[PDB]
């Protein structure tokens, strides 16, 4: 099962994910990228059942970028996460996308925006979230020490005793971690914290 | 049960000159709670709530659905909606989708917006309407909403013993169902104002 | 105006530039190229009365009819070019049965015309086909005793007494002067009348095997075509007057 | 003008496109049919335009059930597809109700279907006239005539075509009413030899065929013998 | 002038003007003659080159074993009634297991070709066609634009065709009794009878088809035309 | 098959020339005169009936809608009940979705599109009937007219059919806000006097009006009674 | 069938589509009405032709439809294309609000019709659309705007600009009058009024007059207010006024 | 649930029990199980309370508008053939075993079963119902060919009987028709009137 | 559920509780369960209330369609016959099985309908949960040609049976009269069962529950 995490600060967005693809009791990939950049102020997390994921992802991203296309400027992150949650929505039809989702965002009039979603397409906007079995060894310590004024090494230093918690206690094999921060100026990648 | 997955409770009661409902702030996955801040009392007038529970994307889905319909109306009229009108519109919706319904129970608490008359009702999942004088109540600890109105309203009360009959119903309803509580928020519609408030509630 | 025309408006159905429809109004004309006359009335027990033209022996005179069973409390006679008649005579069949089918009980009469004249109407306002050149209804409705109704190509449509066809105008001039001499202008001998204002304007004073009639009555709400030998003993006894 | 379409009343009245149709009838050669005391005979001049044409190319009698007959006059090529109407429309009534279509019924199924094209236009009317002839036990025999208008009625002996009018006039001097059908069929021998314009048109066939009590209601050819002595007849009556 | 612009138009006389226009599409085309004996039937067509090194459309349409086609007029009309033919035949080898009765077919293509003669919008297939075939009841050639279908003893469609009919209506006694050698060159000199006086048959224009009881049908080109063509005059 | 191309076609002063042609069919047809009271709306129109033969019970030109909507014509009768036909049809399906009364003003703006779309859809003529339709809601009467153009427009007092500009001018003389109903019909009465020409009856007329207590067409009795003082 | 096709999507001799240009022919015969745009508003400013005794005034707005919360148009053409295209204006703003839970861009809504209509100027055979439209809107992109479209398909934005009856000499004086960056709210309705006293040639002005409304924020929400009948009295009291003040 | 058709000389016997029940309360102790199609066609309804009478609606439908346009009184033979048609092209979703029974001037007293499945059948005397596995052998051994209309009522009434006493699914009272060319005669056995047949006693 | 319906010798009556539970436990305490269809037809519904009303709601609307259509009242077999369509059309699956009781022209008619399209006329019915003890009662005392005032308390009387001996009925007795000469829609005829007294005082003050957050939004 996949991991995604994501902490949301006063002016920046934190998000980590797992950097492994399984195949029933192997790995077949290491260096997988569950980052999927939508635009220049949004990245689109997507985990899930295989197949899903990838395509539900990529037709929200040529949607958002068709958006800029037509318009010559960007999807608000609240336009877009509610976009990918009507087309996510839109489950009582045949075609079924079992995907779980975050979405984080900085906005020029809101600024960060972190947006979580399970594969009902239910909508939660919240400090910070969690996917996978990860998420509940991992969302208490975040209720144990995040308040909403975090300064982003403190955020750094939190994601990685979340993670030192993913290496101690998870039976999962998961140990190497990528991690970006989208600010006012665009999407920022970070060094892999590595076990 | 589907209903139960999400969790959620949200109840109406009628005052004298007032209307008060309010709704659980728990939005739940089965064991894990997510977050404690989630909608479902929507605005669909000055002086006109809709109330969802049930599953919580579907409390989304049908009212972003019901906001659509709802704009265009009032575009289309030129007048705010009566409430008999809103409880036939959502009545409608859900039935359209009658053998593929929508998990959500609305309900529905507000003024006339002319006669100021209090007006409340719910629905089942599939739109019968159910307009009643006392209080209606909706989501996965019904029991425990039934026990505590049946015995706490009584008819004619000024707002603010409405406020303080609906906030110890909610608070001893919450407290004894596992999976909804963690903060409610309270409406209090008068002819003159609206009050939003939220309590101290168990946070287990 | 007076005659103005524009375009297209003498070969499709468009108004005219003083609001006629010109193929409408020359839909009635095909009545008149039919060369036969109807005539219809009813008493306070309806009864419809047409020519028959053999002009041809070869004709089997059991297959010729202009009096035909819509269901089974009422009938119609129609007048104008002949396959349009069994088109709307089927039409009209067809909608009678439909609305047994769907609400349970026999049609009324008038909502039986009414339905024919909003099919009629189609037909003059779609530019594709051609109004239907060509009907009487009667029957018994429960409370109004005897009904009478006449459906056109224009789609209009409630008479005491009427006529079809060619001599129109002067055989409903004969029934206006003779419903003022009538008491509450109602009529009495309602099988006769119709047999002397079908002789008068036509000066024919015909053979029975030249008239056909159908009655429906309060005592048989059944439409019932009449044989050879009681015709004749009707134009017998008027023709002992 | 006003005869370009057949969705057009003309100023007095007249739909002139099937009014032109009933021209086109009346080209094409003679067919006659008698309806007689226990069955129907049909008598159809058949022209060959030519030597090298096979026996049996252009029938103008065509089977439409298994007790019904038809005979038509004018443009073949519409008259074979109301012959493949009038099979399709007796098949269904045979599939849905069980049993024969009675020839009043199916006269105006396909005098219905006929008349649909005089109303639009978006098709042309048919050029063809046709009559059914039948038998059976429970109905007598019974000879129904249709025209391009789609106007159906049931008749004691008609002809339709080109020589219309002489071959009714040389009809109505027989008693149909009372005679064998094999006296019926030399009647109509005869009056087909009569019509005939030997000047105009040289080369031609006569096709002959019976329904009645004598082929217990199936619809039959004449026999090769009988034809060929009521060609013999009916030559040595032309004289 | 006004009824000569649709199909749906009855001119006062009681015709159709446009049926009649398609029938100069097969009065103008190449020539050909059909026959038969009572063994064999036997199309013989002049092959279009549009001079020369376009080496001459093909007339004869291989359409299945036992069925072969002429045509003279818009060639893409026969192609899509070629077409037709071989699905029709094809359809009935599938249901029945056997291939479908020549007569039978006509009839479906008379009623194909019928339809677009009546509804607007639509033209008349300009195109006439000489069937030949061979089934259970032996050889045949059948003559079909106006929708109307002919059975034919010898037949000649085309341009200048009416010598050609009388080379064959004086010749038609003898052919139910010649054998597949003589029944061929009899139709080569009913084609060649339309002929150019200058032009004789050559491997070059002229294809023969040729069906038979214990024989498929073959159409015969440019090397296979040869033994026909020698022993003619 | 149905044509697919429209017949009502701009001319060079870009003028509709079948709507223009169609107001003209209008003009002809039986004068019909509307008044909004201060208490309710009162409808009422001339039956253009000759023909003693003919039985006055079988038709009715000024045809309810709902309990409180009615409608009256002046034009061509078998458009007329295409229009009241499909007026109902709307009506209920508005009745079905919101489980109220249809606003006055929201049938005319559906009864408006359905006259709208046979002047631009394939092959269909314009309508030959401008409609007067009268409702009481919201405690206050409406009266509206429709063109065979489609437009609307909001009236206190107005008249169509023949002589209809003298009709305009007799209603903008002996109009008064203040008016009561049983007053609203005598102006009405007075006012298709005008051009009746052959004096007339209970049967050769036809009065509705609308009030608190719904829609409902005058019985010929009580037609009789008003005309019995004129 | 073909005699009586009229082929209004069909090109000229010289590559004109008649029916678009008698549509704009028709356009030339419309109310008069034009619209200001300001900086802390937009303005519109119509002639209302419902100018007969009798009628009844039951709407807030006779040419001013709203189509959504933050936008607002005029029309002027045929009453009933009008209407249609603008029902089809608040089922495309409505669209987009149900899809992305915010409100529309002024500039996607004016391209979508000039869709529609461009649609039926090449296809289909219908009539076209003879209705010009002009847009106003706020929106958080670009604040305060104005367009103008036709029956053609095309838009722009404007600042100021005029439609219908008298067009060209109101955009004379629009284009001397304007003070780009200046205009408030209470400018622009005195120049609006202005140029509507000199383009209302018909029944020199009386009371009621006009339509007139504008489009302001308050407090974070939209408002589009149509203005009161003492409100426009008042003004063009406050006109003549200023017309009297004008010589010395 | 019991229903009963015998042909005789000159028109048919029909019968029927009236007994509707719902698990095993009764849930109508007077039902009328005789429909008439046409004037001189009843049908019977047995299996699927539903389908029995959604498909005669369908089939009176038809037959009335047959019988206008062809100028007749309807056979009973095209009564039988437009429900084999219909309940076979439905036979899935139908549960439903009709017996025809009728007259018509051209073939004389007739009842036609039509089993579920859609076919037909001619039959000089039908049962159908749950009740009529207590009755074949009696009917097997009673009928006799060409009983006159009062020993075939009496026929049909002891043939109910027994069935209405041995089934719990049937009861309540016989409901008879008689039709002939006279017209259709109806007759209700109820309480003594119903044939008696002593337990066996001792 | 418990609706029951007589026909007397002027019309019908029909009777209704007013209990509606959802799961076991009671939802609604007065239920109308006696629809409006047409001026003088009434339709009680039993079984999913949601499906019997929207059923009941576009019945009542097609039958505002045909009787301003024909300008009559509506017989009783046309609402027969569209509710036997669509619910057979349905195939059951709307859970609906109705009383359709009317008086038109030829009299007095009552019909029980089945929810798969199954029709039944009847001189009385009893539906829903509580069905068989007020079928007691009418198989007990109902004779034919009876009076308005005796049809009245044997429906009532059949009601409050099913009242007292069904966990799924209760609290109150609706009837409906319905005749040639008159409607009478008596809604409520007699309450058998009422509230007891609450003993103690539970008002709580003003301060009693703690805020923490109050936003006070004025209006006009």
């Amino acid at each position: 099962m996949e991991y995604l995490i994501g902490i949301q600060g006063p002016d920046y967005v934190l998000v980590a994910s797992d950097r492994v693809a399984a195949s029933n009791i192997v790995q077949m990939k290491d260096d997988h990228d569950k980052m999927f950049k939508m635009s220049e102020k949004i990245l689109l997390l997507c985990v899930g059942e295989a197949g899903d994921t990838v395509q539900f992802a990529e037709y929200i991203q040529k949607n958002v970028q068709l958006y800029k296309m037509r318009n010559g400027y960007e999807l608000s992150p609240t336009a877009a996460a509610n976009f990918t949650r009507r087309n996510l929505a839109d489950l009582r039809s045949r075609t079924p996308y079992h995907v779980n989702l975050l979405l984080a965002g900085y906005d020029e009039h809101e600024g960060p925006a972190l947006y979580y979603m399970d594969y009902l397409a239910a909508l939660a906007k919240a400090p910070f979230a969690a996917h996978g079995y990860g998420a509940f060894l991992t969302l208490s310590i975040l209720d144990r020490y995040y308040t909403p004024t975090i300064s982003r090494e403190r955020a750094v230093e939190l994601l990685r005793k979340c993670l030192e918690e993913l290496q101690k206690r998870f039976i999962l094999n998961l140990p190497t971690f990528s991690v970006r921060i989208i600010d006012k100026n665009g999407i920022h990648d970070l060094d892999n914290i590595s076990f | 049960s589907i209903m139960s997955y999400n969790g959620g409770a949200v109840m109406a009661m009628k005052g004298k000159n007032c209307v008060a409902i309010a709704a659980d702030r728990r939005f739940g996955i089965q064991a894990q709670m997510v977050t404690t801040d989630f909608q479902k009392i929507f605005p669909m007038g000055d002086r006109l709530y809709i109330g969802l529970a049930g599953l919580a994307t579907d409390v989304q889905t049908v009212a972003q659905r019901l906001k659509f319909r709802l704009n265009l109306y009032e575009l289309k009229e030129g007048r705010q909606i009566k409430p008999y009108t809103l409880m036939s519109m959502v009545a409608n919706l859900l039935y359209e989708k009658r053998f593929g319904p929508y998990y959500t129970e609305p309900v529905i608490a507000g003024l006339d917006p002319k006669t100021f008359k209090p007006f409340i009702c719910s629905l089942d999942l599939i739109g019968c309407p159910m307009v009643t004088d006392d209080f209606v109540v909706s989501g996965t600890c019904a029991e425990q909403m039934y026990g505590m109105c049946e015995s706490l309203w009584e008819p004619n009360m000024d707002p603010d013993h409405l406020f303080e009959t609906i906030s110890q119903a909610m608070l001893n309803a919450v407290d004894r169902d596992a999976v909804s509580g963690m903060g409610v928020i309270v409406h209090i519609i008068e002819k003159d104002k609206i009050t939003t408030r939220t309590l101290k509630a168990r946070m287990d | 105006s007076r005659g103005s025309s524009a375009g297209f408006d003498r070969h499709i159905t468009i108004f005219s530039p003083e609001g006629r429809l010109y193929q409408v109004e020359y839909a009635f004309k095909a009545i008149n190229q039919g060369g036969l006359t109807s005539v219809a009335v009813r008493g306070k027990d309806a009864v419809i009365v047409t020519q028959k033209k053999v002009p041809d022996k070869l004709l089997d005179s059991s297959t010729v009819t202009h009096l035909f069973k819509i269901t089974e409390n009422i009938g119609c006679v129609m007048t104008g070019m002949t396959a349009d008649s069994r088109s709307q005579v089927q039409r009209a069949r067809y909608e009678a049965a439909n609305w047994k089918y769907k609400y349970g009980y026999e049609i009324p009469v008038d909502m039986l015309c009414k339905r024919i004249a909003d099919i009629s109407q189609v037909y003059t306002q779609n530019a594709e086909m051609r109004p239907l050149g060509c009907m009487i209804l009667i029957g018994i409705d429960e409370e109004q005793g005897p009904q009478v109704y006449k459906c056109d190509p224009a789609g209009y449509y409630g008479f005491k007494a009427t006529a079809a066809g060619v001599k129109q105008t002067e055989s409903t001039s004969f029934l206006e002067k003779k419903v003022k001499k009538k008491f509450d202008w109602t009529f009495e001998q309602t099988v006769e009348t119709a047999i002397t204002c079908l002789s008068t304007v036509l000066s024919i004073d015909f053979k029975p095997s030249e008239i056909e009639v159908g009655v429906v009555t309060v005592e048989n709400p059944k439409f019932r075509i009449l044989t050879e030998a009681e015709i004749d003993a009707h134009l017998v006894a008027l023709a002992e007057r | 003008g006003y005869d370009l379409s057949a969705s057009t009343f003309s100023p007095d009245g007249r739909v002139f496109q099937v009014e032109y149709a009933m021209k086109a009838v009346e080209n094409s050669s003679t067919a006659i049919g008698i309806r007689c005391k226990d069955g129907v005979v049909f008598g159809v001049e058949k022209l060959v335009l030519s030597k090298l044409y096979e026996e049996g190319s252009n029938k103008r009698l065509f089977n439409v059930d298994r007790h019904v007959g038809m005979a038509v006059a004018g443009l073949l090529a519409d008259a074979r597809s109301l012959a493949d109407i009038a099979r399709e429309e007796a098949s269904n009534f045979r599939s849905n109700f069980g049993y024969n279509i009675p020839l009043k019924h199916l006269a105006d199924r396909v005098a219905m279907y006929v008349h649909a094209y005089t109303l639009y236009s978006a098709v042309r009317p048919f050029g063809c006239s046709f009559m059914l002839g039948s038998y059976s036990v429970n109905d007598g025999a019974q000879l129904y005539m249709i025209d391009p208008s789609g106007v159906s009625y049931g008749y004691w002996g008609c002809a339709i075509g080109k020589a219309r009018q002489a071959a009714k006039t040389e009809i109505e001097k027989l008693q149909m009413k009372e005679m064998t059908c094999r006296d019926i069929v030399k009647e109509v021998a005869k009056i087909i030899y009569i019509v005939h314009d030997e000047v105009k048109d040289k080369a031609f066939e006569l096709e002959l065929s019976w329904v009645g009590e004598l082929t217990n209601g199936r619809h039959e050819i004449v026999p090769k013998d009988i034809r060929e002595e009521a060609e013999k007849y009916a030559k040595e009556s032309l004289k | 002038n006004q009824y000569d612009n649709d199909v749906t138009v009855w001119s006062p006389q009681g015709r159709i003007h446009q049926i009649e226009y398609a029938m100069e599409a097969v009065k103008q085309g190449s020539a050909t003659v059909g026959l038969k004996s009572k063994t064999h039937a036997v199309l013989v067509a002049l092959k279009r080159a549009q001079s020369e090194l376009a080496a001459h459309q093909k007339k004869i349409l291989h359409v299945d074993n036992h069925i072969g086609i002429s045509i003279a007029g818009l060639t893409a009309d026969a192609r899509l009634l070629c077409n037709f033919m071989r699905q029709e035949c094809l359809d009935s080898r599938f249901v029945f297991d056997r291939p479908l009765p020549v007569s039978r077919l006509v009839s479906l293509i008379g009623s194909k070709t019928q339809i677009p003669t009546q509804r607007y919008g639509r033209r008349p297939y300009g195109v006439g066609l000489l069937i030949a075939g061979y089934d259970d009841m032996g050889p045949h050639i059948f003559q079909t634009p106006s929708a109307n279908y002919f059975d034919c003893r010898a037949m000649s469609i085309g341009a200048r065709s009416q010598s050609a009919r009388t080379y064959l209506e004086r010749h038609m006694s003898e052919f139910m009794e010649c054998n597949l050698n003589e029944l061929v060159k009899h139709g080569l000199r009913a084609l060649r009878e339309t002929l150019p006086a200058e032009q004789d048959l050559t491997t070059k224009n002229v294809s023969i088809g040729i069906v038979g009881k214990d024989l498929e049908f073959t159409i015969y080109d440019d090397d296979d035309v040869s033994p026909f063509l020698e022993g003619l005059e | 098959r149905g044509y697919s191309f429209s017949l009502t076609t701009f001319s060079p002063s870009g003028k509709l020339v079948q709507i223009e042609y169609a107001l003209a069919a209008v003009a002809g047809g039986a004068p019909s005169v509307g008044i909004k009271a201060a208490n309710g709306v009162v409808l009422a129109t001339e039956k253009k009936q000759k023909s003693i033969l003919y039985d006055e019970r079988s038709v009715h030109k000024v045809e309810p809608i709902t309990k409180h909507i009615g409608l009256v014509y002046s034009g061509m009768g078998p458009d007329y009940r295409v229009l009241v036909h499909r007026a109902r049809k709307l009506a209920q399906q508005y009745y079905l979705v919101y489980q109220e009364p249809i606003p006055t003003a929201q049938l005319v703006q559906r009864v408006a599109s359905v006259m709208q779309e046979y002047t631009q859809s394939g092959g269909v003529r314009p309508f030959g009937v401008s409609l007067l339709i009268c409702g009481w809601n919201e405690g206050r009467p409406y009266l509206f007219q429709s063109d065979p153009s489609g437009a609307y427009f909001a009236w206190k007092a107005t008249a169509m059919g023949k002589n209809y500009v003298n009709g305009k001018t007799f209603l903008e003389k002996r109009y008064n806000e203040d008016l009561e109903l049983e007053d609203a019909i005598h102006t009405a009465i007075l006012t298709l006097k005008e051009s009746f020409e052959g004096q007339m009856t209970e049967d050769n007329i036809e009065v509705g009006i609308c009030n608190e207590a719904g829609f409902r067409r005058l019985t010929p009795t009580e037609v009789k009674d008003y005309l019995a003082a004129i | 069938s073909r005699r009586y096709d009229s082929r209004t999507t069909i090109f000229s001799p010289e590559g004109r589509l008649y029916q678009v240009e008698y549509a704009m022919e028709a356009i030339g015969h419309a109310g008069t009405c034009l619209g200001i745009l300001a900086n802390d508003g937009v303005l519109l400013a119509a002639e209302r032709r419902n100018i007969h005794k009798l009628l009844d005034e039951v709407f807030f707005s006779e040419k001013i439809y709203k189509l959504n919360e933050d936008m607002a148009c005029s029309v002027a053409g045929i009453t009933s294309d009008a209407n249609v295209l603008t029902n089809e204006l608040r089922l495309i703003a409505q669209r987009y609000l149900l899809q992305y839970q915010e409100p529309i861009p002024c500039e996607q809504l004016v391209t979508a019709l000039c869709d529609i209509k461009q649609a039926y100027t090449q296809f289909g055979g219908k009539r076209p659309f003879g209705v010009s439209l002009l847009y106003i809107g706020w929106d958080k992109h670009y604040g305060f705007q104005l367009y103008q479209s036709d029956p053609s398909g095309n838009y722009g934005g404007w600042k100021a600009t005029c439609i219908g009856n008298n067009s060209a000499a109101a955009v004379s004086m629009l284009k001397q009058d304007y003070k780009e960056g200046e205009m408030t709210l209470k400018s622009a309705l005195a120049l609006a009024i202005k140029v509507l006293n000199k383009t209302m040639d018909v029944s020199k002005l009386s009371a009621e007059k006009v339509e007139i409304a504008t489009l302001t924020r308050e407090n974070g929400k939209t408002v589009i207010r149509v203005l009161k009948q003492k409100e426009v009295e008042q003004l063009i009291k406050k006109h003549e006024e200023e017309e009297a003040k004008a010589e010395r | 649930t019991t229903i009963m058709a015998v042909q005789f000389d000159g028109g048919v016997v029909l019968g029927a029990d009236s007994r509707t029940t719902t698990g095993s309360y009764i849930a109508n102790r007077v039902t009328d199980k005789l429909t008439p199609i046409h004037d001189r066609i009843f049908c019977c309804r047995s299996g699927s309370a539903a389908d029995t009478q959604a498909v005669a609606d369908a089939v009176t439908y038809q037959l009335g508008f047959h019988s206008i346009e062809l100028n007749e009184p309807p056979l009973v033979h095209t009564a039988a053939s437009l429900f084999k048609e219909m309940c076979y092209r439905y036979r899935e979703d139908l549960m439903a075993g009709i017996i025809i029974a009728g007259w018509d001037p051209q073939e004389g007293g007739q009842v036609y079963s039509v089993p579920m499945g859609g076919m037909m059948v001619r039959q000089s005397f039908a049962i159908g119902g749950s009740g009529s596995s207590y009755i074949y052998g009696y009917v097997d051994a009673t009928y006799r060919e060409g009983m006159t209309k009062e020993e075939c009522l009496q026929f049909t009434a002891n043939a109910l009987a027994l069935a209405m006493e041995r089934d719990g699914s049937s009861g309540g009272v016989i409901r008879l028709a008689a039709i002939a060319e006279s017209g259709v005669e109806r007759q209700v056995l109820l309480g003594d009137q119903i044939p008696k047949f002593a337990v066996a006693t001792l | 559920t418990t609706i029951a319906g007589v026909v007397y010798k002027d019309g019908i009556v029909l009777g209704a509780d007013t209990r509606a539970t959802e799961g076991m436990v009671v939802a609604d305490k007065n239920c109308s369960k006696i629809h409006f269809i047409s001026p003088n037809i009434y339709c009680c519904g039993a079984g999913t209330a949601a499906d019997t009303d929207m059923t009941t709601q576009l019945i009542s609307s097609n039958l505002e369609l045909h009787s301003l259509s024909t300008g009559r009242l509506p017989r009783v077999v046309t609402a027969n016959r569209m509710l036997k369509q669509m619910l057979f059309r349905y195939q059951g699956y709307i859970g609906a099985a109705l009383v359709l009781g009317g008086v038109d022209v030829t009299g007095p008619h009552l019909y029980s309908i089945y929810p798969h399209g199954s029709t039944d006329k009847l001189p009385y019915v009893t539906m829903g949960s509580g069905s068989l003890a007020a079928m007691a009662v009418f198989e007990d005392k109902f004779r034919p040609d009876m009076e308005e005032e005796e049809a009245k308390n044997l429906v009532s009387e059949a009601i409050a049976a099913g009242i007292f001996n069904d966990l799924g009925s209760g609290s109150n007795i609706d009837l409906c009269v319905i005749s040639k000469n008159k409607l009478d829609f008596l809604r409520p005829y007699t309450v058998p069962n009422k509230k007891g007294t609450r003993l103690g005082r539970y008002r709580c003050e003003k301060g009693t529950t703690a805020v923490l957050t109050e936003k006070i939004t004025p209006l006009e």
